[PDB]
């Protein structure tokens, strides 16, 4: 059970003004 | 005179028309000097003090780009998708009311006006995967006869002669994979197939400043992955797309993938968060398809099989597999005859030997610095290893000889040359200089041994049956 | 006094020209002081409540920017996409109609008025890194001399000489690693490097600081690795098309990695995470492939040799692999008269028997404190080093000697001088202070090596056949 990194991955936002 | 512009909406009877101006839409009469029946809707017009349209011109170009979703039943109307996607209803120009106006289309769109002007290409893929033509040819290969052939035959010959391909009606293979040791020229063949199809397109076709190279597609390894979660994806069909799309029946398109151990890693045992097991499937999904792909054919090169996916190299997905493996003696010399050049200067000891024969001094030379490299003696042994059981094998330098190393030496051999001729001025070169580049350069690379088993590692030991346990150097 | 300011669009021939001003475009009269012909597209212009063009002036400066998506067939527009994913088609002002505006450049732009001016990256951070050129030359480093030569050949010497060159058909080499224990100075000669190039780029081009800073980059190892999936491979992509943009194939960039194993594994050693899985194909694709880099130099260091890929340790790429060794007696004598410089303050006991010539004084402390510690006497053994085999091998605390130690040891007499000077008056360094501060540090490094350590044994037990099993320190 070695511990890990992570990488995330973003989601885009709708903003508007 | 300061005058105002606007932009032209609808026409009328009572030769007033409509003008959107000031972010607002105001019915406003022509001057006697303009035409209206001359005048086209969208067509951007003149405005004065007393806002009057004087004079006419073209359509804007300039705005927004909105992809074309739908055009309606009346023919005058069409709903598109914006950036952030808002649905939006715009009345089209008189030039899009030769091109033909087809659903998925960007067009030039002015929110405020509401209508689009123009259809331009976006053409995403002509970018990121174009470069300049590399010069190198087939004649440039030296130790590759049998895997050239079979390139070029799986490159060339469902094109040379396709009324003969029909005849069998077999079709043309589109997976070629090229895989091999590092510094073996994998790369060379690609940039060889590269140059030898940009010259071929601009033989048959004309536009040879662009577009004549734009059928070879270079993507390197990492290139396509992104930070967001579908980006990727789109890419990956937008490329497959446009690659259907530009394939013809004579014109072969070939999407060449550099690296391939990055991407196609086989799915899951990834510690990371480095998720193939989205891109992978759509790669698969692409090549092999519900509907076989036509006219196209994707080069991988790669120096670690290994870690590629089963399901992408599966036959008939990436059917044509080529090795290319550490070159021989023979391969040693045809390659040191493609860099050792006659019209390298020589220096004049060397050439009285031989009474000035150039061919046969630099052949000399080459066999000599070849049995050199190859012989079998103390000096080049270079690592040492132990199996399970086994005995102490040695492997010397020519286990590990390569033509990248080739072209150092000769490069070295060109710098020690160069040294000479700054010391003592006499130009040439001397055989007793690729000795010295011969044991420099193993010198410097007998530092590269590591505790690891590559696929060299593994068929050593398949070949003495015993596993790697053990591997040193011979320092002293 | 009240004048206004605009944006020009474009020219005719009725002496009239297109301004964008407040928000609208208009078309207005120049006044007869200036003349239209010299004027250019997206220069801006001053005006007047009369609305009259007066003057001409610099193109905009600030404002939004834009990364650039594609160039139009027309050459006159290009698709740019805003930060929210918007795209839209600008005008090319007249100084982007210099080197080529190619795709995946951020345009300086204006969305109002629709046209483009300029553009960057944050690969600049890493100019940022060498704000400050070290000082230290080829001159302050000793025993290194086979070493210095070498890497003077691989980066000063091509373009010191480029007809030579051209006419033996050599290419400068693309890549140098440097390895070595810890301390042996290969981080003096990283810098010492950088400090030359900036002197050539200040004498030759210009004396401006930043330009001649601008063709080193110092990547300081692991400042790569991002958050994101597929950012890191991005912001190599960036660095290296910044590498290529300043190339002129006689101005040479020079890009050093630090602690090269850091970012670089094996592919298979990464336990926690694999991001050099992805990282190492982009690089590897970046320094050879369809598009080579012509002018690029690319200079690594690390400590350990065997743990690079065997992709990038290829030659072709790192076509030169200098060693550095730890300090003989030769080089530890080079390495104090680098360090104990003649201006240094010395006591008149010192200066009694030769009668104060302080060079030949300096020079025999010198000698007489090297010999003190490369002595194989039984107060100067270190370790027991034994094998499988048996030959237990006495080391001593010459064998762990590099520069690093012999600057602490110059700095603890140093000290003791000054703390002497102090309590007692009398200024002066000492030679008794200088065997002091040797045996107070071999004492003060003893008890570092832990039960098993790859660090420098990994050769001797290579050497001798057997590996090691124990080790003790052999102190009273
Ligand atoms: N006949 C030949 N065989 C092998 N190498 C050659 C030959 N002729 C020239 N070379 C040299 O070998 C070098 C490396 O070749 P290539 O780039 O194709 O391998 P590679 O794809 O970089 O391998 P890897 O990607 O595993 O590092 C080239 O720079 C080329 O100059
Ligand atoms: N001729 C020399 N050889 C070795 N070291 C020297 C020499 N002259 C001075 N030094 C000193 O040695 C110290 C260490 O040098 P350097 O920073 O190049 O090693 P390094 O690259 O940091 O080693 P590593 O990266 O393995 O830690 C420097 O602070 C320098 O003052
Ligand atoms: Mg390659
Ligand atoms: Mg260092």
């Amino acid at each position: 059970g070695s511990m890990a990194q992570e990488q995330t991955k973003r989601g885009g936002g709708g903003g508007d003004d | 005179p300061p005058s105002g512009y606007g932009v032209l909406l609808a026409t009328h009877d009572d030769d007033t028309v409509d003008v959107f101006t000031s972010g607002r839409k105001m019915r406003l009469t022509c001057s006697p000097n303009i035409d209206a029946a001359s005048l086209k809707k969208g067509q951007t017009v003149r405005l004065n003090e007393a806002l009057t349209v004087v004079e006419a011109g073209t359509f804007e170009a300039v705005g927004e780009i909105s992809t074309l979703r739908e055009i309606l039943a009346d023919g005058h109307r069409a709903l598109v998708v914006g950036h952030a996607d808002e649905e939006r209803v715009v009345w089209l120009a008189d030039p899009l009311i030769p091109r033909k106006l087809r659903p998925g289309d960007s067009l030039l769109v002015d929110t405020k006006a509401g209508y689009a002007f123009e259809r331009i290409p976006k053409a995403e893929v002509e970018d990121l995967v174009l470069e300049e033509v590399p010069d190198v040819s087939y004649a440039d290969i030296g130790g590759l006869s049998r895997q050239i052939e079979q390139i070029r035959d799986a490159v060339e010959l469902p094109f040379l002669h396709k009324e003969l391909y029909r005849e069998y009606s077999l079709r043309p293979p589109k997976g070629v994979l090229l895989y091999g040791p590092p510094g073996c020229g994998k790369t060379l063949i690609a940039k060889a197939v590269a140059n030898s199809l940009a010259k071929k397109m601009a033989e048959v076709r004309g536009d040879d400043a662009h577009e004549a190279k734009s059928y070879f597609l270079n993507i390197k390894g990492p290139e396509l992955l992104n930070k967001f979660v579908g980006e990727t994806e789109r890419h990956i069909r937008l490329i497959f797309q446009r690659a259907r799309e530009k394939a013809s029946e004579g014109t072969p398109v070939i999407v060449f993938f550099d690296e391939m151990d990055s991407i196609f890693r086989t799915r899951g045992t990834g510690v990371s968060s480095d998720v193939e097991t989205t891109v992978v499937p759509q790669l698969l999904s692409e090549i092999d398809g519900v509907e076989g792909l036509e006219n196209v054919i994707v080069i991988g090169a790669s120096n670690r099989e290994d870690m590629i996916d089963p399901a992408i190299l599966r036959p008939g997905r990436l059917d044509v597999k080529i090795k290319i493996e550490r070159p021989d003696a023979e391969a040693a010399q045809d390659i040191y005859s493609k860099y050792l050049t006659e019209f390298l200067p020589v220096h004049a000891d060397d050439l009285a030997e031989f009474d000035g024969d150039r061919s046969a001094c630099i052949k000399a030379m080459i066999e000599k610095v070849v049995d050199r490299m190859y012989a079998e003696i103390d000096d080049n042994r270079f690592l040492e290893v132990t199996y399970a059981n086994g005995d102490k094998e040695v492997m010397y330098f020519k286990d590990f000889n390569s033509g990248a190393m080739i072209q150092n030496v000769v490069d070295r051999a060109k710098k020690n040359a160069i040294k000479s001729v700054l010391e003592t001025g006499q130009p040439g070169l001397r055989i007793q200089h690729l000795l010295d580049s011969i044991v420099d350069e193993f010198a410097e690379n007998e530092d590269l041994p590591n505790t690891t088993n590559p696929d060299d590692w593994a068929r050593i030991s398949g070949k003495k049956g015993e596993r790697i346990v053990y591997i040193r150097t011979l320092v002293t």
